[PDB]
């Protein structure tokens, strides 16, 4: 167990080492939260 | 006859009804009509 679970966890830290890119960002124009500079998910707003 | 609320809009646009005196109505669906627009993005004119 002690092998099968921590080669799980080298294949949870190879599958995860990515660069943190930002996307866009607008300003919120609707009343939520008014002005904030929201993550502009434009695509897909099933994300957002 | 329950509940008065109060609407804090600082400034607002205005759309006015004129009617006539000797014809009863009630105002609910003049109103009603500008709740059905509401959404967070924005406010249609009030109906007085």
């Amino acid at each position: 167990l002690r092998s099968n679970v921590l080669l799980m966890l080298l294949q949870f830290t190879l599958s995860n080492l990515k660069i943190n890119k930002s996307s866009t960002f607008t300003s919120d124009v609707t009343t939520i939260t008014s002005g904030r500079m929201i993550r502009a998910f434009e695509g897909r707003p099933e994300l957002l | 006859g329950r509940t008065r609320v109060l609407v804090e809009l600082g400034h607002y646009v205005y759309t006015l009804h004129y009617y006539d005196p000797q014809i009863s109505l009630d105002e609910a669906p003049i109103l009603e009509e500008w709740l059905s627009k509401i959404n967070p993005a924005g406010i249609p004119p009030v109906p007085f």
